[PDB]
């Protein structure tokens, strides 16, 4: 039963890291699984170092491949992919079968946070339902992913000190209760404490300001310290900004921005990051870009 | 003419909590600035972002605070002496 | 085209340079074409200067160096004999086991699995052997299951007498642990071996 | 000042030293 | 209910002429205590009933 | 008091305007003084104002203040003012040509936030 | 166009003389630990003294963090880059 | 090359401006065999002593071989005589007929650590080890760092010469041997001054501009520092503690020595500051010191809490040890920025600038009784002040009803801190005569 499940699993698994998608059957039954592994975490999903960050994905299949070259198999060295990993990209229902097959396989040995990208409207209008219906069709792997899309957690909690979240703070939200506190089962509101979650970012103004994104808004240093005071955090890691670097540290040592979509959209060019925690909280950094095709 | 010497005696910052006029935490906030003490400066800045009291309110609220901080500040300075 | 000698000499000068550099595909390069220049330049030269590129390789940053510079390690074990890296390897891979990083101390247990093929089975038991099975006791998760992965692909080297003497506590023991996923390993090695 | 001749002894009659922001 | 010693003692990346692996530290790192308050639940209902006795 | 000036561009605008933090006194009457200062600095230097010569309705410079506030009580060092007193020292010359530091062309128009807390 | 930055308190008390002040913080810091020494707190001065060392026997920061919109010049980072690719 | 120099050193009439020109390059290229401490022993005495001991004791004293002593040595445990005797006469010999006995003395020191050995034995090694040092020092310091590693690569000189606190890298038991310990600041005091030479050289070498001299300054200034912490963190007690006044004396001595070469490392040890247990050792240990009251002016502006509670605690113990007019005249700098920083500091700061600071003010009052009403006047306004912050939130000692007399809340601590150093003025008043 749960054995030969496993097994099975492992077929998947591997076909998978050959860039061949499953059948539709098979991702019913991968997405009808998922729903009871992810029903049991809370919206801080806490996870214990080592662990190694890692930024925006936005479906490229093959830098996803060469992260997996860098930093190790998933079931060796721990991730906390963050969001963003189903848009923009041209195999990017290959991507996200990927990362959702590793988390039933290892309930622990991953953990994958919700981005903004990850809902109904967005991915719409943003290729991923195109890429369904093209590859499978039909829209019944759309409303599977679509639906298995709400119950992810919203932030992770690296040993009590680093916090892990796709957006950045929100006006509406002061401490951790509150984010507990908060319900996910709800595709994320155009207005509302959930929704800015994924559209915030920072920046050198100080106080706050309405985002350009149109959705969420822009905190500043002051904001930031002051609610790393509130609650005892040290560092706090997005990843929504493209960047350069792949890792750029702003508010003065207070928010990370990390991205790991080397050169985004096939132009920008730009190099891609990923950090990574030991077991004593000793922070590294690797850079990397796109292996050749 | 209190507020300005810095001769003070009283525990200066943990009373901010107590103060319930917005005027005078303003004319603290630019003190504390002026004279190069962030922090205090932030403790002012905290005290006056507080939401219970706004100078804006239908006034029912802001009586009823004003009444609360008497009576918390009347109480501690009571404790103090005797 | 060339004999192994003459562009073995000519790349020689910018070996050292070449091997260690910003990109990490040039490295993988030259860590799976450097057995030939070892066989070519014998033993006294690779322990005078390679033997510490090779060294400094096993602990690289990114994840398919450390794995390639090992699958190397496999081929130069066995291309300089078995006492030569009981000599000079095995004494310096089997100590990096005990710095604070997890990383390195995985790097040890998979450069263990590839040579236990190589190196024989009573060097593996006296040297490899103790520290693996010391390990077991390791505070990370990871680790922790790594070993019984690593203990399965080294069972079939033992003999039977030193794998129900020692091995079956500590892989009995690995089950009784709370995690779920190195309990599952436990027994999938257990019943691979089939000890118990 | 002379800092091996002590503070109490008889007198014979005849690149960055600071903190940056200091 | 609610240093430098050991620190040179084991160093330098194991290479000696090369640098460190990490690039540095985030904090203090692993908060240490993770305790909790497990003193007794007995007797506790009974100063709660000298207390409540005494308020009535 | 100034930020950013005519010769400036909008993204230096942009800069100042989002970058302000809020740590000075509620001095109403002295900001005001100082805009209109610049205003009618700059009527001057351009020599548009025919003094002595009429008003030239086709010489215009439109200019709108908004200015943005709580409607708290004024705050001065000194204490605390019931009315806008606007300074009558003008160290600006030529002040006395007109009666008031304003002109017919420029208009200020006052924005008062009155957001409850709850 | 000139900003206004807030000085380091003078505090000259009536109970080295009559002309000191204990310093306050300027956020614009910035310290160049390469370049000079009397940075390094004393927590992380084994890292330091290694890194300084390998950089060395091998710039003045190690961690560059630019704060500004630039992350985001992906424009200004291809006109940078060569790219003489045309079909 | 240190035999040769010495050798010409002896011989200078001969020598034209061949000695002259040998000893400016050495001490010009070679400043790690410049060591005052190394060629003053050389000179010994005058009294012959050692010249008529030996010219009547070697004799023929029984062909005593490397191997000899070797044998014995694997033994050394089991009979400790034997090599108390062997050694005994090794003393006798002339700085040449000792080098082959190099690697049998060096290579073998580990079990010397092991307890029971009488400390003679040690003695004696050191004595030899000092010897040798006098003739062979290149190969003998590698040689003496390979076998002191902890019980294993074999460290090279040009390794050594890069990394010196590879020096410090020893069994934890040499922190506790006297003996040892002496020969491991010789090591040390000798491979910081041959990094400086080499990076000097490399840099020169390699230049085929300014940033990188500024660079290596800045790498030898934070090199020697961090060498003297790790120093200071050696003459620190150890947990199960709770000998090492031998071994502070040596690490003292040594401290002096490189604080006359150098004053920024002074400068700089302290504004990194160091664990303030020490001060009460270092403040007599070290004689060299008191040039601190120069700059801890300079050191009380820095904005750091740390480095101000450093500074007060430093100039308490300096007080003490010397009272100068200079030293009165920050003294009351110090009572005046305490009195500053009471009135600007926020509590949470306030608890954790003024617990571990104020039982400096008894050393201010035991060294100046001038300088005694602001101290009182400061230490009622923070008692009063503080015993004010107290009723602001309640408490559950409220420490007001102690007026007529664990971990508690830090302003009830700080209270009884006022009180406990009040109580102390007034015991070294009374007893001060
Ligand atoms: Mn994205
Ligand atoms: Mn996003």
């Amino acid at each position: 039963d749960e054995k030969v499940f496993t097994k099975e699993l492992d077929q998947w698994i591997e076909q998978l890291n050959e860039c061949k998608q499953l059948s539709e059957s098979q991702v019913k039954s991968l997405c009808e699984k998922a729903k009871e592994i992810l029903t049991k975490e809370s919206n801080v999903q806490e996870v214990r170092c080592p662990v190694t960050v890692c930024g925006d994905v936005h479906g490229q299949f093959h830098d996803l491949m060469e992260l997996f070259r860098i930093g190790g198999k998933s079931p060796d060295t721990n991730y906390l992919f963050m969001g963003d990993y189903v848009d923009r990209g041209y195999y990017s229902v290959e991507t996200v079968t990927l990362l959702v097959a590793l988390k039933v396989r290892y309930r622990e040995r991953i953990t994958i946070l919700r981005g903004n990208h990850e809902s109904r409207q967005i991915t719409q209008v943003y290729g991923f339902y195109d890429e369904c219906l093209r590859k499978y069709g039909n829209a019944n792997v759309w409303k599977y992913f679509t639906d298995l899309f709400d119950y992810l957690p919203l932030t992770a909690l690296v040993d009590g000190q680093i916090f892990c979240l796709h957006g950045g703070l929100s006006p509406s939200i002061d401490t951790l209760d509150h984010i507990r506190a908060l319900d996910r089962l709800q595709e994320v509101p155009h207005e509302g404490p959930m929704c800015d979650l994924l559209w915030s970012d920072p920046d050198d103004r100080g106080g706050w300001g309405i985002s350009p994104r149109g959705a969420g808004y822009t905190f500043g240093q002051d904001i930031s310290e002051t609610f790393n005071h509130a609650n005892g955090l040290t560092l706090v890691s997005r990843a929504h900004q493209l960047v350069m670097e792949g890792y750029n540290w702003c508010h003065d040592r207070n928010v990370v921005t990390i991205f790991s979509a080397p050169n985004y959209c096939y132009r920008c060019g730009n190099q891609a990051a990923i950090m990574e925690l030991d077991d004593t909280l000793k922070y590294s950094f690797l850079q990397f870009d796109p292996a050749p095709r | 003419k209190s507020l300005q010497e810095q001769n003070s005696h009283d525990a200066m910052d943990s009373y901010y909590d107590y103060i319930w006029d917005v005027t005078i935490l303003e004319y603290l906030t630019y003190l504390h600035h002026k004279r190069g003490e962030t922090d205090k400066r932030q403790i002012a800045i905290k005290a006056i972002g507080q939401t219970e009291l706004n100078a804006s309110n239908p006034e029912e609220v802001l009586q009823l605070a004003a009444q609360r901080r008497k009576k918390k500040f009347l109480q501690a300075m009571a404790k103090l002496y005797f | 085209v060339i004999g192994i000698r003459q562009l073995s000499q000519s790349l020689l000068p910018a070996i050292v340079e070449l091997a260690e550099d910003a990109k990490w595909r040039v490295r993988l390069a030259i860590i799976e074409y450097m057995p030939l220049l070892a066989g070519q330049l014998g033993v006294e030269f690779f322990d005078e200067k390679l033997n510490s590129l090779c060294m400094a390789w096993l602990v690289d940053h990114v994840y398919a160096i450390r794995e390639a510079a090992t699958s190397n390690l496999k081929k130069l074990v066995e291309k300089f004999g078995k006492e030569w890296a009981h000599a000079t390897i095995i004494p310096k891979v089997l100590a990096m086991s005990g710095d604070p990083n997890y990383l390195h101390r995985m790097t040890t247990l998979f450069c263990i699995n590839v040579l236990s093929e190589v190196c024989g089975q009573d060097i593996t038991t006296k040297h490899m052997l103790p520290t693996v099975l010391r390990m077991a006791g390791d505070p990370v998760a990871n680790v922790r299951f790594n070993v019984a992965k690593s203990l399965q692909k080294i069972g079939p080297i033992l003999d039977n007498s030193t794998l129900q003497s020692e091995v079956k506590p500590i892989l009995e023991k690995l089950t009784q642990d709370q995690d779920v996923d190195v309990k599952y390993f436990a027994q999938e090695a257990l019943t691979v071996l089939s000890l118990a | 000042t002379s800092p091996s001749y002590s503070p109490t002894s008889p007198s014979y009659s005849p690149t960055s030293p600071s903190y940056s922001p200091t | 209910g609610q240093t430098n010693r050991r620190h040179t003692a084991a160093v330098p990346g194991p290479g000696g002429i090369w640098s460190v692996f990490h690039a540095g530290v985030i904090g203090r790192g692993l908060k240490p205590p993770k305790f909790v308050q497990s003193r007794n639940q007995q007797e506790v209902i009974y100063n709660t009933q000298s207390l409540l006795s005494l308020l009535v | 008091a100034i930020k950013a000036g005519w010769k400036e561009n909008h993204a230096t605008f942009m800069n100042e305007l989002k970058n302000l933090q809020a740590e000075g006194l509620t001095t109403l009457g002295q900001s005001l003084r100082t805009a209109f200062d610049l205003l009618n600095l700059n009527r001057l230097v351009t020599g548009i104002d025919n003094y002595g010569q009429g008003r030239n309705p086709f010489f215009l410079e439109p200019a709108i203040i908004i200015t943005i506030t709580d409607g708290s009580k004024l705050t001065t060092t000194s204490g605390v003012q019931d009315e806008l007193h606007l300074p009558l020292n003008s160290p600006l010359p030529g002040s006395e040509l007109t009666k008031e530091p304003f002109r017919w062309d420029q208009r200020l128009f006052a924005l008062v936030l009155r957001l409850p807390g709850t | 166009g000139k900003k206004v930055v807030q000085e380091t308190g003078i505090k000259v008390r009536s109970r080295e003389y009559t002309g000191f002040q204990v310093a306050l913080l300027n956020k614009d810091l910035k310290p160049q630990t390469f370049r000079n020494a009397y940075d390094i707190p004393r927590r992380n001065l084994l890292d330091h003294l290694t890194r300084m060392r390998s950089n060395l026997l091998k710039d003045e920061d190690q961690v560059h963090s630019v704060p500004i919109a630039q992350m985001g010049n992906y424009q200004e980072y291809l006109k940078q880059v060569p790219s003489p690719l045309r079909e | 090359i240190k035999f040769l120099i010495r050798q010409a050193q002896g011989l200078q009439q001969e020598l034209g401006g061949l000695h002259s020109a040998l000893l400016r390059l050495l001490a010009t290229n070679y400043p790690h065999l410049c060591i005052v401490d190394d060629w003053i022993c050389e000179e010994e005495i005058t009294g012959t002593d050692a010249l008529l001991r030996r010219m009547l004791l070697t004799n023929n004293a029984k062909n005593h071989s490397p191997k000899q002593l070797q044998e014995a040595f694997s033994a050394v445990p089991v009979n400790n005589t034997q090599v108390m005797q062997i050694i005994e006469h090794l003393t006798l010999l002339s700085a040449s007929e000792l080098i082959p006995y190099a690697e049998v003395l060096t290579s073998n020191m580990s079990q010397l650590l092991n307890s029971g050995v009488p400390r003679r034995i040690l003695q004696t090694v050191n004595k030899l080890w000092m010897v040798l040092n006098t003739v062979m020092p290149r190969r003998l310091w590698v040689m003496t760092v390979n076998a002191l590693q902890p019980s294993q690569q074999k460290y090279t000189q040009n390794d050594l010469m890069i990394d010196p606190l590879i020096v410090l890298r020893c069994d934890q038991r040499v922190h506790r041997c006297p003996p040892l310990m002496d020969i491991t600041l010789h090591m040390l005091n000798g491979y910081l001054l041959a990094s400086k030479a080499y990076l000097s050289a490399h840099l020169k070498e390699t230049e085929q501009e300014v940033t990188r001299e500024e660079l290596k300054n800045a790498l030898l200034a934070a090199q020697d520092s961090a060498a003297v912490q790790i120093l200071l963190e050696i003459c620190l007690p150890t947990e199960e503690e709770k000998n090492l006044r031998e071994v502070q004396c040596l690490i003292c001595c040594l401290l002096h020595q490189m604080y006359i070469a150098d004053p920024n490392i002074a400068k700089l040890v302290h504004f990194q500051g160091y664990p303030c247990e020490l001060l009460p050792l270092t403040v007599a240990g070290i004689p060299s010191m008191h040039i601190c009251l120069d700059f801890i002016p300079e050191l009380i502006a820095q904005p750091e809490l740390e480095k101000q509670i450093f500074a007060i605690q430093l100039l308490s113990h300096l007080c003490i040890q010397y009272a100068l007019p200079k030293s009165l005249s920050v003294a009351r700098l110090a009572v005046n920025v305490m009195g500053t920083l009471l009135t600007v500091l926020t509590q949470a700061k306030r608890y954790a600038f003024f617990m571990p600071t104020l039982p400096s003010l008894v050393s201010f009052c035991r060294a100046f009784p001038p300088l005694y009403e602001d101290i009182m006047s400061l230490l009622i306004q923070i008692g009063q002040v503080c015993a004010s912050d107290v009723a602001t939130q309640t408490r559950d000692i409220d420490p007001i009803i102690t007026r007529l007399q664990g971990s508690m809340d830090p302003d009830v601590q700080l209270c009884h801190c006022i009180e406990r150093t009040v109580i102390e003025i007034i015991n070294m008043s009374v007893s001060g005569i």
